[PDB]
């Protein structure tokens, strides 16, 4: 993270469409280095639905600059989650705040 | 004015890390030359022991994932870097490690011999998240002195290792940072005497009365070249 | 705010401190600024350029 | 030319009309395999790793 | 070491090392043992030293 | 614990009182580490003896101008200060000149006592102009260790001076300037070790090279109660 920042860290971060954000909110389920499983919390739901969203998130692959892109979690086991938040920071991500 | 000669008084442990030495009786010159003559030395060149080679079943190179684990195998070498042992009998040692179950995988769950001695048995490797899911390494811990990257070794050897023998970089020495202070010292009637507080700062794996004796054996062992040879 | 936020670390007010040197271990004689900048790299490598 | 026209009558080499243009990594790089894909065009049996 | 468009020198130091010759000869007033005589040269750099 | 010792000396000496030494190879970061430890132990750690105090009659202060010498009572000290001289056995020796006529004052033309050497005999004092205008003084050579000038003794000795007795600023150490380099050396695999190269102008009384094993010996022994 930088330590001198403009507060406009965590806004560039999520609208870049490089983080995985939750649609639903709730309780996280299971966590991987590959995939995180997310509970839906009950009024937030469909009545045709199961309730369960799940995130693959995309490894290392290839840019167009030759540089790395690699999603890691930042959830641990069985918290809470609201609707919004950042689940997994990408390259130059760190709990949500650009980092380069 | 013949000469007055230092002598090793004085030893306390602020923590398991964190110590503190002090030299007298020092004359003037002499307080601020050792003391810069022994930071030299102790950033420089101490003998530790770091892990070299990590072997993970199942897993071919540094670049992908297991199962069950929630950090990549890269940030499993990036946590196994900063192990701190102590090797005393050999000079090169083979660890394992067994776990399964749902939590996480401390660095004091490694089924260690009687010579080794994993001084900070809190540190965090892994985490696990699935029942079925476990882990297991094998863990190649040398002897060395300095910073010995990863290209380096891969250039420096001919033998065909197989595939899934990791490499990791090693940083040996065991000294992180260190400070000296000079204060008057505490000498009746020759007054303008110092004395030296070098102020250390490790991990577990040294030895504070022994890292001043190496530290000295090499600047009198260097300074042997100019005592007798011209 | 600066210099109120730096007396609370116990911090220099000035933000400049005593440097020693490495090499000689004399120490300078003005103070030297010292504190932190977020330093970015770049995609201009050297080794794409030999 | 005739002079290695002589030396392959010395000694039994004789080379085929094989001729080596294999892909090679460009100079001054290491690294890992660590994907490999293979297309092969229709009709075409595949190999082993195919 | 001589420009062609003029006789001005080419080889002139750059910043930093006319940072160092600015602060090298300078005069302070008390200066820290100020009013001394010396040999030479060469007994100035062991007082400095 | 292998380290790497240096097997290449190479004295290139200049002259007999300038020599310049070299070192290689050395590992990466003990140059100036040896460099160092030289530099502030010749500088003010070798013992050896100097002309310290003197007293001249005629006058009684560092400003009371002389008559009949050629250059004032301030320009004599300094040439007093470059005054070479050794000891066999003694501490504090008084030295006594005596010169008349019209001529240079030559730093030979003194009784010596049977211990007391001087190293540069054809060393300049003062000028005298004219004739039967004669000069005499009380040079007093002592030993001690390093540099001390005239204004450490003076702020603290509170005691009244004997009047007419100068204070001399003293050279106690044998040697004169000292400086020295780091180049980058290398053995035939190996690229980042470094030489040393070491310059040591010194007057008499000493063999330049023999400085640096009479400051190396006063380094090693200091490190007896560590090994």
């Amino acid at each position: 993270k930088p330590l001198v920042g403009t507060g406009m860290e965590r806004a560039v971060a999520v609208d870049s469409g490089v983080t995985a954000v939750a649609k639903r909110g709730g309780v996280v389920q299971y966590v991987d280095a590959s995939r995180i499983v997310i509970k839906v919390n009950e009024d937030e739901m469909y009545p045709g639905e199961a309730g369960i969203d799940i995130y693959n998130l995309t490894k290392y692959t290839r840019s167009n600059q030759n540089t790395c892109i690699n999603q890691m979690p930042c959830v641990s086991l069985g918290e809470p989650v609201e609707r919004g938040d950042v689940l997994a920071d990408g390259p130059s991500t760190d709990l949500g705040e650009l980092a380069l | 004015t013949e000469f007055l000669k230092p002598r090793l008084v004085d030893i306390e442990q602020v923590s398991s890390t964190h110590a503190k030495v002090t030299l007298e009786p020092l004359e003037r010159g002499f307080g601020h030359t050792l003391g810069n003559a022994l930071r030299r030395i102790l950033l420089s060149s101490m003998p530790g022991c770091a892990v070299t080679e990590v072997e993970i079943d199942g897993v071919l190179h540094e670049y992908s994932t297991k199962e069950g684990v929630q950090e990549d195998i890269l940030e499993i070498l990036l946590n196994l870097k900063g192990l701190a042992v102590r090797v005393q009998g050999k000079d090169e040692v083979i660890l394992t490690l067994n776990k399964s179950g749902i939590g996480p995988v401390t660095a004091a769950d490694i089924t260690h011999d009687g010579d080794v001695e994993i001084v900070k048995p809190q540190h965090v490797i892994c985490h696990l998240t699935d029942e079925n899911a476990s882990i297991s390494m094998r863990i190649k811990v040398q002897r060395g002195r300095g910073y010995v990257p990863a290209s380096t070794r891969i250039h420096s050897e001919e033998d065909e290792r197989p595939i899934g023998r990791l490499l990791v970089d090693a940083c040996y020495s065991p000294v992180e940072r260190i400070a000296y202070n000079v204060e008057a010292a505490r000498v009746e009637q020759r007054t303008d005497l110092d004395k030296l507080v070098i102020e250390m700062e490790t991990n577990g794996t040294i030895d504070p009365e022994e890292a001043i004796r190496r530290a000295a054996t090499i600047l009198a062992e260097q300074l042997e070249a100019f005592v007798d040879l011209r | 705010e600066i210099k109120e936020l730096l007396k609370l670390g116990d911090l220099p007010t000035s933000g400049q401190i005593r440097l020693y040197d490495g090499r000689t271990g004399e120490q300078f004689e003005r103070p030297v600024t010292v504190g932190y900048m977020y330093m970015l790299k770049l995609n201009h490598l050297v080794d794409d350029k030999m | 030319t005739p002079e290695e026209k002589l030396l392959r009558a010395i000694f039994g080499e004789k080379a085929s009309d094989v001729k080596d243009s294999s892909l090679r990594v460009p100079n001054g790089v290491s690294g890992t395999v660590i994907d490999v894909q293979v297309f092969t065009r229709d009709g075409v049996e595949k190999d082993k790793r195919a | 070491i001589l420009s062609p468009a003029n006789g001005e020198p080419i080889i002139v130091p750059s910043q930093d090392v006319v940072l160092g010759l600015y602060y090298m000869t300078r005069d302070c007033v008390n200066a820290k043992g100020e009013g001394m005589v010396l040999t030479g040269p060469k007994e100035a750099e062991r007082l400095y030293r």
